DNA sequence: GCATCCGTGAGTCGAGG
DNA sequence: TATAATGGGAGCTGTCACGGATGC
RNA sequence: UCGA
């Protein structure tokens, strides 16, 4: 009952992540601080 | 304008031989045996048949029909045999790198055997279209190269090159060939027919081969 | 049983002189196609516009002959006249007739027409016929108020022997096309919904276009009125 | 397929097919654990066999 | 004239030129103009739509 | 078919790719009650009612419309998954 | 109507009563109204001779039997849920043969369901039909050794389970070796015991290819018959002690015991036929003066070798033949299970002597009839054979219980089944259908008897043919078995007749089947009718001729599928047999004699017959069928009308003045429309709903059981906790809806309160019950109500309670009540529809009648059929029928046309023409022309060359009015259809499969016990199987959540589900599954297989995922 | 054996567009119901979900801004159809449902090749996508007019057949 | 090396009692 | 709890072809 | 047994 490995469940494109660009650089001032 | 004919050869309903049986003769007959009856039904539907003709009719009918029941279970059986060899064959990476490739003849020699010919359109087709090429090909003035994932008018174009005399056979990328563990690369495989356009790594291309060669089962006669 | 309906909204979207859209919902089951049809009818039939009806042109005898110093021949000239867009401004103006004469290397247009009173060509940019050096056109091209389409043989007039006969083509509209699709208002399921599109020439609009269709129409309806 | 008038693609058949040549049996172990007669898998014996060269065996 | 593998040549040519969404409202259309059409053709059967050639 | 399909198949390099974006995209959106956005008012998709037009209660719908447009980022270790929730959290509370 | 007929062969001898193969079965196997001495050894009575005397008092023996009467009326058996059967009693005598002590007596046996008139049983109230079974007639039979080819195998077959198949080859050693119960022994032994001397085979066989030495063994003859027979003893029997008597008793029980060896009467026919001999009884030898005799064996062997050698006039045999091919009726399954029952009471009787007092014992000390009892129960209740009955209309019924099935008990597995066997066999013709045979994998095992085919008194089926002598054909009518057809030269019914001479120099003929051209002279036989070679439901199609066999099965067997209307209509196109059907199946009801009607009322009709007695039939009203269907007969006459013998009363369901009536004739036009015709779907016109054509009533029965519980009795009341006025509305006092209202899906049919399991309940059932301040009742509401989808209006309602007179119930049941709940059905879009000529297609619009193709004269079509469905079913007998309609449409008449006798295109043609002068000549002497949209028409067909140029408009109409075709417009327009149009009246039935019935949907409901995946079924609220082949689906398509989702959340997780549901509900995302409980009681299952699965991680440590719960 | 999946009978759906088919409307109703619970508590029709349960339970209970909001509840998202047997991928495809009245599912007459369904009596499967993921799943890579090509052959899939061809022909 | 017995498989979903 | 009693008895049959162990 |  896991996830199949195919399709949406294929390790080449299941761990993509999407973020918004005004999420985006509003991490990227927290990566630029510290 | 006859709506039997217009409907025949546009493609929308029937065949030359069931039109035949309704403005023909009905035709020639099996024997329960198989052997055939040397008197053939000499009407058709639309004059009508004898009673002694439609029980001759009938033994072929009910071997038919018995046939068909008896063969769907045997191509669903296979159906699921194929499922179950191909199943862990997804396409697994881009390229596996192989230097290994497969040679698709577009000539088979005749029976005859005076000579070897051009193989049939569709058969050369089933063998290129979405491939891509493990080398280059330099025919008629153009360069398919090495990478290439052959349209169909590229298909066309090796047929016509053929035809020419330049070219006996395409090297080309197949899964055969293919070093990918555990599935098949992208290259190896080519075209997600569907799309018409490169595979997307991670289709699984064994069930849609084991369902893509099942699936016509039940007509296979 | 009790049934009440609503008043149907009455849209419209246009693009120009040219096209537009006009859109009819609800309406009862079945009346959606029971406007279309006759509207369509009677947008492409009875439509009131002006049409090429005969042209004469010097040293031609028939439509089929070829023009010495013109690069398009006769038929291909009556065809682009077949495509003039003229307006009729005063309303009395049942026909004219036009005169064109011009030589040598020219393009000849609509705006070359010598302009006559309370005649307005809405295409003056539509070509008619390329001149070059040596040719020449001398063209008498009759214009009729009228409706519907006349093909050249059915009207069959002449002003003088060597004047052609043109298909005429009195439709401002060009295509009247409608479809029906189903609506609902509330639990009411299967009320219709009309959308009638209209082309024209730009001479009549396709508002204008619809406005007289429906007039015509409900004027029939009086027809009923005194046995 | 094609006698009964289906396009079918060489690539699936070609799929089940080397599905079906996915395995070998040892003609002589050398120098490893296997056994004569011994059915495997090609590409674990292709493995076996490169570590088996790359250890000079 | 348009028949079975013509349309298909066309389904196919729209597919790869204009895409798949394209092509779905080509389909969309061919669907209802041929419907529309295949209406009011005419076409039925009657027992003399099954002509026996004197051939025969 | 889903407006634009063919584009949003240009964009990835596997078509199930774009499906975990989407799909991905769709539950920041529904997480956050759509705060978090990309689209300008007139771009929001609508869904019409016996009222009037609404806001399309569709999450999918958004996430491909908002897709097309470009201002969204997709790729692999982008970021930390506990920071990018913790930050989307910040910006926009559920 | 006037009814016109055509086709010239006169039908010398009617059909034979088509329920006979039933109903003469049963009576022959009863005997219950012949005398108890004069009844034969066939049947129950067969039984009885079999199992007695019981031997080893040490004696009891049978005297007569006896039937007596029901104890109930069948219709108070289908009320009550019991079964129509008659006491049955039997005659036995206790005998001691040293005291010589005689108790006589007359022990009750227990009860045998008795057949009801039409053939058919009650079981349990519900009504049944046993199918005859096909099978081997027992014999002896010679067929091809398939390995050896120039050998030959010869096998001795009994009746089924009377004994073992024999084998008899011979080796390639020479030897020829007998093979019973999987043991291959040489045939020489047996013949030794059976006391053979050498010289006596050498004498016998001698004249065989000098084969003889292969028998020839000198060990066999260098013993006598005791040595031999104990050798043979110890070959079929090792282990078992070598002891004479038991070995004289088993080879006895094997061979010569009649009481268990048994070849059929036709077994020792066939026996005897083939092998030249006769057999004096039904056994292979005998025990006769101490010594085994032969009866078989040496002629079998002989023929064998005379086979073997090439000796002409011996044949290997076809097994599929109809000569070796019989049928077991209702009389011999029911009789051979009666006779395992009787052996098992002998059992009991034998085990019961030996015991107890030995003086005292009486007949009725000895017998229990409870091992017959379940016998004949278990016979008529949980056999193969034993089915259902369709009941939905008459014909259902009727074809139903002339059924023929290969399968079943003593009979062949669906994996036995080959195509030898499901062939249309060449000697089928006549007896057995060609066409009537399921689509699928039934195909070819269920079969039907033909219309004139008739069963004799040996299981065989029998064809009537006319003798011919010189030329003359006879009224002299032979029923023959294939094999004696076989012998003959038989003639075509269609064949020519001046009188009764043959009037054709070349008569087509049949020789052993094979077609052949002959003279008069050499005519032996004729045919009697096309009639005889099909079925009942295959001779309900008219232009049979003109339809593919394919689609004709279909048209056939949906006949059996159609739902009786309350308008329904016999067919304008006929085959002659529709009122035939409808008396064969007492479907209505008729004059016994001459009389007058008295009385005339829905409820019953009062005849005075000839005798000046008054009969009082009462009327069959909105009975309910197996099917759901509502049976109901209503009077034909009226009051005085004057009546002859066998005129109708009543006309059944489905009859239209006693003609079958499976439908609507409806005005149909074949001609696409705007793709809702699309692929086989059919337009319908609002018109057919408005004058309620295709309505018909369906009656669903519910029941529900009020019992006795250990925490107290439930109990039907109409005070059901928390529920309002509204709900109990339509309630009656006890708690029973009322009869006449109306029912809705949720509405509560009968109310009923049970006591709830013992309560612990939750903090929070606690605060809350003291927030609101209320006790928590001590019963709940377990009301059976309205299944979804479901209601109607209320029409019965039986109360069976404990404690009330003619009432016992299930031991623990207090009261069980059942509500009938009908409803009349309309025709509605997903409704499914059929011709008689295999045409079926669903609904797929309703148009509003403005919107149907019209005539010019301003009359809408019915349904309108897409022409696209023709040409590749090639049935072509749909056209001519609304062909012939369509004349019968403005000539106001019907028709019959006999199936292969039929109407011919100009006789239709002329019958179109008088039509079109009806349909035409009226219109102008109304004073209208020819039409515009006419003129146009007419044009667009001359160029179709569908009329000759030149004529007048009313000329060429009347051309195409002649090829059927018609002007139509289009009602959404006004224009006309640029062709032509074929239009006239078609017969279409609506089916069983109905749109209502089969919709389901489910979001959350039960799941089965063990794997906590969803139930199956609409009935349970169950869940879509979402299969192997649905998984590969998802799977090619990539879509990996979707099938988790499947394999997850939407089955077997529970926590997963529960979480899933709240996550909605909550309009929150779903959660991510877990583990399938079902994978869990994967791992459990293979523990008790002591296997261990581990489920580990990447470092291969132990997983646990029953989260600590089956750990210690 | 799934929950939130019903059945019923096939009947032509000419109006549709590819990307659709008619869903009855009790059958939504049943299919979506803890989605029309949700929705019917975010709306006036009930207080609560199980109010808004107990509304639905009964069928004369049942009123028509419940239909109405049956209707916002199933916008964008997409059910799959499915028929038996199913020989390929395209035995299963994804629609985009349209509320309809009566019993019987609208299939589109250009998929019917792909199911081997017609009109002669077949019948189809509904199974509702749950997750934001399957329903993308659905959408993108299982919509009807997503694939119009055979992934066998590789012509297409989805062409004119019957009266269409008939038409166009003529 | 070559007969022979034994075990195991032989289409999907749905309906009804 | 006491005459004496001592080896059972239903199988049951129109397929089928594969593979992999078992005997001249 | 029936339906696809
Ligand atoms: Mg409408
Ligand atoms: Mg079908
Ligand atoms: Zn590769």
């Amino acid at each position: 009952g896991r996830l199949i490995p195919a399709g949406t469940g294929s390790d080449f494109v299941r761990f993509t992540q999407v973020v918004d660009q005004k999420t985006l650089k509003a991490i990227e001032e927290a990566r630029k601080e510290a | 304008f006859n709506p039997l004919y217009v409907m025949a050869q546009s493609g929308a309903r029937g065949n030359p031989q069931q039109i035949r049986q309704l403005c023909g003769l009905r035709g020639l007959m099996q024997k329960p045996s198989g052997e055939t009856f040397e008197v053939p039904v000499r009407s058709s539907f639309r004059e009508g048949l004898t009673v002694l003709e439609y029980f001759i009719s009938s033994h072929g009918a009910r071997k038919g029909g018995a046939d068909t029941a008896l063969r769907t279970a045997d191509s669903g059986y296979l159906t699921r045999k194929l499922v179950d060899v191909t199943h862990e064959i997804v396409v697994r990476e881009a390229d596996c790198g192989t230097t290994n490739y497969i040679s698709v003849p577009l000539f088979q020699p005749d029976e005859v055997t005076r000579s070897l010919r051009l193989r049939k359109r569709a058969d050369i087709e089933a063998g290129l279209y979405g491939r891509v090429l493990a080398r280059e090909v330099e025919v008629l003035g153009v360069r398919l190269e090495e990478g290439r994932y052959l349209s169909m008018d590229d298909v066309h174009l090796l047929i016509k090159a053929a035809e020419a005399g330049e070219i006996q056979e395409v090297p080309v990328r197949s899964p055969l060939t293919c070093q990918t563990r555990y599935g098949v690369c992208q290259k190896c495989y080519g075209y997600d027919l569907s799309m018409a356009r490169p595979v997307s790594i991670g289709e699984a291309v064994g069930i849609v081969a084991a369902q893509s060669i099942g699936e016509p089962g039940t007509q296979l006669t | 049983l009790d049934s009440k309906l609503k008043a149907p909204v009455f849209t419209v979207r246009t693009q120009g002189r040219e096209y537009g859209e006009f859109v009819l919902e609800p309406l009862e089951r079945g009346f959606g196609v029971t406007l279309g049809n006759p509207l369509r009818r009677i947008l492409l039939s009875s439509i009131p516009g002006t049409a090429v009806t005969s042209v004469y042109i010097e040293d031609v005898l028939h439509e089929f002959s070829t023009i010495p110093g013109v690069k398009e021949d006769v038929v291909e000239i009556i065809l682009n006249l077949k495509e003039l867009v003229v307006r009729f401004l005063n309303p009395s103006l049942q026909t004219v007739t036009l005169l064109l004469k011009a030589e040598g290397p020219k393009e000849v247009k609509a705006r070359d027409f010598l302009p006559v009173a309370d005649v307005e060509i809405m295409n003056p940019d539509l070509h008619i016929a390329t001149l070059e050096e040596g040719g020449r056109l001398n063209m008498e091209v009759r214009v009729d108020r009228g409706v519907g389409y006349v093909p050249a043989e059915k009207h069959g007039i002449k002003d003088r022997i060597n004047a052609i006969p043109v298909d005429a083509v009195f439709s401002p509209v060009r295509r009247v096309a409608f479809q029906v699709e189903d609506t609902r208002l509330g639990q009411r399921t299967d009320l219709d919904k009309l959308t009638l599109r209209i082309w024209t020439d730009g001479s009549v609009t396709p508002l204008e276009a619809l406005n007289q269709a429906v007039e015509i129409l409900r004027e029939h309806l009086t027809y009923f009125s005194n046995p | 397929y094609r006698a009964q008038g289906v396009k079918l693609h060489d690539k699936h058949i070609e799929i089940v097919v080397r599905q079906m040549m996915k395995y070998v049996e040892v003609t002589d172990p050398g120098d490893s654990r296997l056994l004569e007669g011994q059915v495997l898998e090609k590409w674990d014996v292709e493995a076996l066999n490169e570590r088996l060269i790359a250890e000079g065996k | 004239p348009q028949e079975k593998n013509s349309l298909k040549d066309l389904v196919y040519q729209a597919f790869l030129r204009l895409g798949m969404e394209k092509t779905a409202r080509l389909l969309d259309a061919l669907k209802y103009y041929g419907f529309t059409f295949s209406t009011t053709s005419g076409i039925t059967i009657g027992i003399d739509d099954a002509v026996i050639p004197e051939e025969k | 078919a889903e407006p634009g399909i063919d584009k949003l198949f240009g964009m990835v390099d596997s078509k199930y790719r774009l499906t975990v974006v989407v799909a991905k995209r769709a539950q920041q959106l529904l997480r956050h009650g759509f705060k978090n956005t990309v689209l300008e008012p007139e771009e929001r998709p609508k869904m019409q009612t016996l009222e009037g037009l609404f806001d399309d209660p569709n999450a999918v719908t958004w996430a491909m419309k908002e897709l097309l447009t470009g201002r969204l980022v997709f790729g692999e270790n982008l970021v930390p998954e506990d920071r990018l929730q913790k930050e989307m959290e910040r910006l926009y509370p559920v | 109507m006037e009814i016109k007929r055509f086709g010239r062969i006169r039908e010398v001898i009617p059909l034979p009563p088509l329920t006979e193969i039933q109903v003469e079965s049963y009576r022959r196997a009863l005997q219950a109204d012949v005398p108890p001495e004069k009844r034969e050894n066939v049947g129950i009575q067969a039984a009885f001779r079999e199992t007695f005397p019981i031997e080893e008092g040490l004696v009891l023996d049978f005297l007569e039997y006896r039937l007596g009467e029901p104890p109930f009326p069948q219709d108070e058996c289908r009320e009550k849920d019991l079964t129509y059967q008659a006491p049955l009693y039997a005659r036995l005598q206790l005998i001691h043969k040293d005291t010589g002590l005689i108790k006589e007596d007359e022990v009750f046996l227990g009860h045998i369901p008795l057949m009801t008139e039409d053939g058919s049983f009650i079981i349990n109230g519900a009504d049944r039909v046993i199918v005859s079974q096909i099978h081997r007639s027992p014999g002896v039979y010679f067929t091809p050794d398939p390995a050896r080819p120039g050998r030959y195998i010869a096998s001795i077959i009994p009746l089924p389970k009377r004994g073992p198949w024999i084998d008899l080859e011979v080796e390639p050693n020479g030897v020829v070796s007998m093979k019973v119960n999987k043991r291959k022994f040489p045939l020489v032994l047996l013949l030794r015991v059976l006391g053979y001397d050498q010289e006596t085979l050498a004498r016998e066989l001698g004249a065989y290819g000098e084969l003889v030495q292969g028998l020839m063994d000198e060990s066999v003859f260098a013993m006598r018959p005791e040595e031999a027979l104990i050798r043979l003893f110890t070959l079929l029997r090792p282990g078992d002690p070598p002891k004479r008597d038991k070995a004289v008793a088993y080879v006895y029980g094997l061979i010569a015991d009649p009481r268990r060896y048994d070849l059929g009467e036709a077994g020792r026919y066939k026996a005897e036929e083939k092998l030249g001999i006769r057999l004096s009884g039904r056994t292979l030898a005998r025990f006769e003066d101490g010594e085994f005799k032969d009866e078989v064996f040496l002629p079998t062997l002989r023929y064998l070798f005379a086979l073997t050698a090439g000796v002409p006039g011996h044949e290997v045999d076809d097994i599929d033949h109809l000569g070796n091919r019989r049928i077991r009726t209702v009389g011999e399954l029911m009789t051979d299970q009666f006779r395992v029952g009787l052996a098992r009471l002998a059992r009991g009787v034998r085990e019961r002597m030996l015991m107890g007092s030995e003086d005292s014992l009486t007949p009725a000390k000895l017998v229990n009839s409870r091992p017959l009892e379940a016998a004949i129960r278990e016979f008529f209740s949980r056999s193969q054979l034993s089915q259902f009955k369709d009941e939905t209309n008459p014909l259902s019924s009727l074809r139903h219980k002339r059924r023929i099935s290969a399968l079943g008990p003593g009979g062949l597995t669906r994996e036995r089944a080959g195509f030898d066997v499901r062939d249309v066999h060449r000697t089928h013709y006549g007896r057995i259908c060609p066409v009537e045979t399921p689509e699928g994998a039934n195909i070819g095992l269920i079969t039907s008897l033909a219309a004139y085919a008739r069963v004799d008194e040996l299981g065989f089926i029998r064809t009537p043919y006319r003798r011919v002598v010189g030329g003359v054909v006879t009224d002299e009518v032979v029923y023959m078995t294939a094999t004696e057809e076989d012998r003959y030269t038989i003639a075509q019914a269609n064949t020519p007749l001046e009188g009764n001479r043959i009037a054709a120099e070349r008569v087509v003929a049949r020789r052993k089947g094979e077609p052949v051209i002959v003279s008069p002279e050499e005519v032996e036989f004729m045919d009697v009718s096309p009639k005889q070679v099909f079925s009942v439901n295959t001779n309900l199609i008219p232009f049979l001729e003109h339809d593919d066999a394919n689609r004709a099965l279909m048209g056939s067997n949906m006949q059996t599928q159609a739902v009786p209307l309350i308008r329904a209509q016999a067919p304008v196109v006929m085959t002659g047999l529709e009122e035939r059907v409808v008396r064969d199946s007492l479907a209505a009801l008729y004059a016994e004699e001459d009389g007058e009607v008295a009385k005339v009322d829905g409820n019953r009709i009062v005849v005075r017959y000839e005798d000046g007695r008054l009969v009082e039939y009462p009327l069959r009203r909105f009975y309910r069928s197996n099917q759901g269907t509502a049976l109901d007969q209503r009077p034909r006459v009226v009051v005085g009308q004057r009546v002859r013998k066998g005129d109708l009363l009543a006309d059944g369901p489905a009859s239209e003045n006693g003609f079958l009536a499976l439908g609507q004739n409806v005005l149909v036009a074949i001609m696409p429309f705007d793709g809702y015709n699309f692929e086989d779907a059919i337009v319908i016109s609002e018109e057919l709903l408005k004058r309620d054509f295709y309505t018909s009533i369906h009656i669903e029965r519910y029941e529900i059981e009020a019992r006795d519980t250990k925490l107290g009795p439930e109990r039907i009341t109409r005070d059901i906790p928390h529920l309002s006025e509204a709900a109990l509305r339509d309630l009656d006092e006890e708690g029973v809806v009322r009869i006449g209202a109306e029912v809705k899906p949720g509405d509560i049919l009968v109310g009923r309160t049970s006591f709830k399991g013992e309560s612990e309940p939750t903090p929070e059932e606690r605060l809350l019950r003291s927030i609101f301040g209320e006790k928590a009742r001590d019963v709940k509401d377990t009301s059976l109500r309205v299944p979804p989808g479901e209601g109607g209006i209320v029409v019965r309602t039986v109360r069976l309670r404990r404690g009330d007179p003619g009432v016992e119930l299930k031991p623990g049941v207090r009261e069980v009540v059942r509500v009938y709940v009908a409803q009349k059905r309309k025709l509605q879009v997903g409704d499914k529809l059929a011709n008689r000529h295999g045409n079926k297609g669903v609904v797929a619009k309703i148009l509003p009648v403005e919107d149907m193709p019209h005539l010019p004269d301003g009359t809408p079509v019915d349904v309108i059929l897409n022409p696209l469905g023709v040409p590749s079913r090639m049935n072509l007998g749909q056209i001519l029928e609304t062909h012939l309609g369509l004349a019968g449409y403005f000539l106001g008449q019907r028709y019959i046309s006999p199936i292969f006798d039929g109407a011919k295109e100009p006789e239709i043609k002329e019958l179109l023409a008088q039509a079109f002068e009806v349909y035409f000549g009226k219109r102008k002497g109304e004073g209208f022309g020819v039409d515009k949209r006419e003129v146009e028409v007419l044009r667009r067909a001359e160029k179709l060359g569908l009329v000759t140029p030149g004529k007048t408009p009313e000329e060429q109409l009347k051309e195409l009015f002649l090829q059927g075709k018609v002007v139509l417009y289009d009602g959404r327009t006004g224009e006309p259809i640029e062709g032509p149009i074929v239009v006239g009246q078609m017969f279409i039935m609506k089916l069983y499969h109905m749109v209502e019935d089969k919709m389901h949907a489910r979001s959350t409901g039960p799941y089965s016990l063990i794997t906590q995946q969803p139930l199956g079924g609409k009935a349970q609220f169950g869940g879509q199987r979402f299969g192997e082949m649905e998984v590969w689906a998802l799977e090619a398509y990539g879509a990996a959540h979707t099938l988790q989702e499947m394999l997850t959340l939407k089955s077997d997780d529970i926590e997963g589900r529960n979480a899933a549901y709240e996550a909605i509900i909550k309009g929150e995302d779903v959660p991510e599954p877990s583990v399938p409980e079902s994978f869990r009681v994967l791992v459990k299952e293979l523990q008790a297989l002591a296997l261990d699965v581990q489920t580990l991680d990447e470092k291969d440590n132990p997983v646990d995922i029953f989260e600590g719960l089956a750990s210690k | 054996r799934v929950d939130y999946s019903g059945r019923s009978v096939i009947v032509v759906g000419p109006q549709l567009k590819l990307h659709q088919c008619g869903l009855p409307k009790r059958m939504a109703l049943e299919l979506f119901k803890p989605f029309l619970l949700k929705k019917m508590e975010e709306k006036g029709i009930a207080p609560n979900v199980k109010a808004a349960r107990r509304m639905l339970e009964r069928q004369r209970d049942i009123k028509d801004e419940v239909w109405d909001a049956l209707e916002e509840v199933i916008h964008g998202k997409v059910v799959l159809l499915n028929r038996a047997p199913t020989l390929h991928r395209l035995g299963i495809q994804a629609f985009q449902p349209v509320l309809v009245e009566g019993q019987s599912i609208q299939l589109h007459p250009l998929v019917c090749e792909a199911f081997n369904a017609d009109f002669d009596g077949d019948q189809m499967a509904v199974h509702v996508p749950l997750s934001s993921f399957a329903q993308a799943e659905a959408r993108i890579q299982m919509l009807s007019a997503h694939n119009l090509l055979s992934p066998a052959s590789g012509e297409p899939l989805a062409k004119p057949s019957r009266d269409i061809i008939l038409g166009l022909y003529y």
